[PDB]
């Protein structure tokens, strides 16, 4: 979807400490937001093991269920590599899966 | 007597101007006690000012001193209304 956080001062410079400022919040209507501030000096001591939105998706596709870039050796081929199933009456089926995992990455 | 002059005027509607605001200063100040230590600490600082630069009647410390006063008023004017 979207989620974006703005200063809600359309105008203006630096804040004092102990003043108040508008906070904008822009995302999904019927979505819930948790939110949460960090003194930048902590980032310094340690930036590792944080929260970001890319290293969701390097996990998600880390799961992914293909493991080929496209094509196949044959019709049988295609389908396993690219993660699905074929099976027909006529006989026409694919390679037996066995195997959570992709294949090991054989350089 | 007939009438004031050059600096004779504006330097005298500064100092009423800025004591209007003093008067009105316990009220302000006391009215932080309820409200953060932001006001607090803002109001405090802000109301020496106002009150050097009126004994000085100096008409840049003055009015240096009337928007420092008047700006922390109205932020605690609507520091009330987010309260009732």
């Amino acid at each position: 979807g979207s989620l974006v956080v703005k200063s809600g001062q359309s105008e203006d410079r630096q804040p004092v400490p102990g003043q108040q400022m508008t906070l904008k919040i822009e995302g999904d209507h019927g979505a819930r937001v948790v939110l949460v501030a960090v003194d930048k000096g902590v980032f310094v001591l340690n930036k590792k093991n944080k929260l970001t939105q890319s290293k969701i998706w390097d996990v998600v596709e880390k799961a992914d269920i293909g493991c080929t870039p496209g094509s196949g050796k044959d019709y049988a081929g295609v389908f396993s590599d690219a993660g699905l199933t074929f099976t027909s009456s006529s006989g026409q089926q694919t390679a037996q899966r066995a195997e959570l995992q992709c294949p090991q990455p054989a350089a | 007597t007939s009438l004031p002059t050059s600096n004779e005027y504006q330097n005298e509607k500064l100092a009423n101007e800025l004591k209007s605001l003093l008067d009105e200063l316990n009220v302000n100040e006391l009215a932080t006690g309820s409200l953060n230590t932001y006001y607090k600490r803002t109001i405090k600082i802000s109301g020496q000012k106002a009150m050097y630069a009126l004994k000085s009647k100096d008409f840049k410390k003055m009015s240096e001193a009337k928007y420092q006063l008047q700006k922390i008023y109205n932020e605690i004017d609507e520091a009330l209304k987010s309260k009732y």
